[PDB]
């Protein structure tokens, strides 16, 4: 006899390994402050990652609807070491996202400060205007003084989506 | 019989070497999805492309004396036991895994006396717990030359590429004649410098212990088989009386097992067969052989009481499977003493079962029943956080890899940061793959 030639060590891969966990670290009526941690807990096969990005996407329809736009939105933030946050960028419709570029930070299954680098950005709307979080994509699911996993706020390898997904409606 | 299935573990003990890689990888041909580039800057110190090799353990030092010695012995199991391999269908597969170490050994001599003997540090590389994929530290390189010379660490590889320019000389004649060139150039420089001065960065892991006229006379013998040479064969035996004799006598050395650091064992073996004279060497490896199975003159090795040969508290299942891999070239062996060779395979294989699951339980990774879980490995485990601990249970499955092993009363705990138990490394598998394709040969083939 001779043994299975089907034996591999190509394994299951048991959990997600790359992705962001998010949660609400400020918040007020005319704007939203996210923390939000990346995460790259490789292992199949471990990896260093120094090109990931993501993308939080929320929608303006309110914004529009007071007779404001886009452009009077404001994206801030007093924490963003090695990483580059963009202005609002517009998707479909009154989809809009800010994203968030960590390329050129090494992000690897290392040790406690290599796997997880962490990001807070604000989106504000001038005062007096309602911002409403609740009808925003990627707020889905957030929590204010926690962070979780969330599919709703798709990661990025080099600009190729490698976690999450993108809001298609109703179109997908 | 047989009571294990030897072809499935000679297939994952193979397979062990795939993982530990190091260099550039065809993730496209891999038999597993859990390695992927390392060590791609290896060498760059140096100005010389050094990537490739085996890391040598759980850690992801190139410590080429025990990476050429399980290379040699890999080698030495597909010279005796061919059919073995092509009938398992793991004949590929173990040429595959040979060329991988003797490729770098090749990039690690790039002039005729000068050869790179290690990369990494091993304080630095030990200093950190996560996958190869992602080390963070600098790897410097090490090299001996003709002025700061390494006689054991470049006699072992002249050795391993000797055989290999044997083995691959039907399936790879030119890959066979390069080895065999390099083989030729480097037992020059080990064997006209006589001096480990210049081997120093591996202080504290792989010593010389024995000194190099072994290295030297395995070289040389692999040397005269490879090409058919007698002064080749001279050359071997000229260092017989350097070997080293059992303290206070003129009896050569027989109370200790073929290992990375001494390799006279397998030489009287390979001397026996070529002189077939009734002489000097035939007397060293039975006297060897008969300490380790039913007693030599009154004496004989340590056994546990579930059967184990127990030589030492550091890999005893390695020394134990590798002297039963010569206990089966033995028994081979036309001229040999019969009643001796009945006596050894019947030792080669209660060890060999004693590995995979005589005593209740296997200790080989991912083979056999209960196998243990937890070796001390850092890839396998996979933790992304710098430590031994997270996760609790590892992330892959080390197929094939012989652990330390048991105490001398058999105890033994399946437990990441217990180095006699579940140490695991390149020089454990080496012999023991040749063990198994053996027992294969005579259980599995029908
Ligand atoms: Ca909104
Ligand atoms: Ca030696
Ligand atoms: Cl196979
Ligand atoms: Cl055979
Ligand atoms: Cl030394």
């Amino acid at each position: 006899g001779s043994p299975d030639p089907k034996f591999n060590g190509i394994e299951e891969v048991p959990e997600d390994e790359i992705f962001v966990e998010a949660g609400v670290n400020a918040s007020g009526n005319n704007f939203i402050e996210i923390k939000a941690i990346v995460n790259n807990k490789s292992g199949w096969p471990a990896r260093v990652c120094e090109n990931l990005s993501f993308r939080y996407f929320i929608n303006i329809e309110e914004i529009v609807n007071a007779g404001k736009s886009a452009s009077d939105l404001q994206v801030s933030s007093s924490y963003n070491q090695g990483a580059k946050l963009s202005d609002v960028k517009h998707y479909k419709d009154n989809i809009y996202y800010v994203e968030v570029d960590l390329s050129g930070t090494k992000i690897y299954p290392g040790g406690q400060s290599a796997y997880k680098k962490e990001v807070q950005f604000r989106i504000s709307a001038p005062e007096g205007t309602v911002f409403n979080p609740e009808n925003d994509y990627s707020y889905q699911g957030l929590s204010a003084g926690t962070v979780v996993k969330s599919e709703y706020i798709p990661v990025y390898d080099a600009g190729v989506l490698v976690f999450g997904r993108e809001p298609l409606e109703h179109h997908h | 019989t047989g009571a294990f299935n030897y072809g499935e573990a000679l297939q994952k003990a193979i397979f062990f070497y795939e993982c530990q890689r190091s260099g550039k990888l065809d993730s496209s041909t891999l038999r597993l999805n859990w390695r992927g580039d390392s060590g791609l800057d290896d060498g760059k110190d140096a100005g010389i492309d050094l990537t490739g090799g085996w890391y040598d353990a759980g850690d992801h030092v190139k410590f080429n004396l025990p990476m050429s010695y399980s290379a040699a012995m890999l080698g030495w199991a597909v010279y005796e036991y061919e059919d073995a391999f092509k009938q398992s269908g793991q004949y590929n597969h173990i040429l595959n895994n040979i060329k991988w170490a003797c490729d770098y050994f090749i990039k690690c001599h790039p002039e005729k006396d000068v050869y790179y003997y290690q990369v990494g540090d091993g304080h630095a590389d030990h200093a950190w717990w996560g996958p190869a994929e992602v080390m963070p530290m600098e790897r410097p390189s090490y090299k001996v030359d003709r002025s700061s010379p390494g006689s054991t660490v470049v006699a072992e590889t002249s050795a391993a590429l000797a055989i290999a320019s044997i083995i691959f000389k039907k399936v790879d004649g030119e890959y066979s004649k390069e080895c065999l060139k390099h083989a030729k150039e480097l037992f020059e420089f080990a064997d006209t410098t006589k001096s480990d001065d210049g081997y120093t960065a591996a202080n504290g892991f792989y010593n010389s212990w024995s000194g190099f006229y072994d290295e030297l006379s395995w070289a040389a013998v692999w040397l005269y088989l490879a090409t058919n040479d007698s002064s080749y064969l001279d050359k071997a035996e000229s260092y017989s009386d350097k070997w080293g004799y059992e303290p206070q006598t003129n009896i050569p050395k027989y109370k200790w097992a073929q290992c990375w650091d001494d390799v006279t064992y397998g030489t009287y073996l390979l001397l026996a067969r070529i002189k077939n004279d009734n002489g000097k060497y035939k007397e060293a490896i039975e006297r060897h052989l008969d300490w380790w199975t039913t007693g030599y003159n009154g004496e004989r090795i340590t056994y546990t009481p579930k059967g184990l040969a127990w030589l030492d508290q550091w890999g005893s299942l390695r020394y134990a499977t590798t002297t039963a891999f010569l206990a089966c070239v033995y028994s081979d062996w036309e001229n040999g003493d019969k009643e001796k060779a009945k006596t050894y395979l019947e030792f080669a294989r209660s060890q060999a079962d004693y590995a995979l699951g005589s005593t209740g339980r296997s200790f080989v990774v991912g083979f056999g029943e209960n196998p243990p879980k937890r070796p001390h490995h850092r890839t396998a485990h996979g933790s992304w956080a710098d430590s031994q601990m997270e996760p609790p249970e590892h992330r892959h499955v080390l197929y094939g890899a012989l652990v330390g092993g048991p105490d001398s009363t058999d105890n033994y705990t399946d437990d990441i940061s217990n180095y006699t138990c579940n140490e695991v490394a390149c020089d454990y598998n080496a012999g023991f793959v040749g063990l198994l394709a053996k027992m294969y040969k005579l259980y599995g083939e029908l």
